[PDB]
């Protein structure tokens, strides 16, 4: 009888693996475990993104942001799931909060919130 | 970033 942790260590293998369905799956066992935990939604959603199922993962993203309004992932997961429904204004409104809560939470992801901010307002401009 | 937590 695996618990929440457990399953969560599995989906991540299988997200690793590429198994994206599955994973989904997985973080959706760990959820019935232990609902109340975000980063299972923050993952799914990170899931549901590889899966083209971008409302779903958007779903995931408000549940996960319900129990933990901090989360960097949360916010960067819905500013990729608002880019890629055509949202500019609020993708990028939400990968400039991403990027605000790395910095107050000395969190280091490289270029990678800068890069996909670049890509909102470029796309945002190219729609203009 | 991109990958599960
Ligand atoms: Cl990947
Ligand atoms: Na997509």
């Amino acid at each position: 009888s695996p618990s929440a942790q457990e399953l969560k260590e599995q989906g991540n293998r299988l997200f690793v693996g590429r198994k994206y369905p599955e994973a989904a799956a997985c973080y959706g066992r760990a959820i019935t475990r232990n609902p109340l935990v975000a980063v299972y939604y923050t993952n799914r959603a990170l899931c549901y993104l590889k899966m083209q199922q971008h409302e779903q993962a958007l779903a995931d993203c408000r549940r996960a942001l319900e129990l933990d309004g901090q989360s960097v992932k949360a916010h960067f997961f819905l500013g990729q799931c608002q880019l890629e429904m055509e949202s500019y204004d609020e993708a990028i409104a939400n990968l400039q909060r991403a990027y605000s809560l790395a910095k107050e939470q000395r969190l280091n992801f490289g270029d990678d919130i800068p890069s996909a901010l670049r890509i909102a307002k470029k796309k945002r401009w190219n729609s203009i | 970033l991109w990958w599960p937590d």
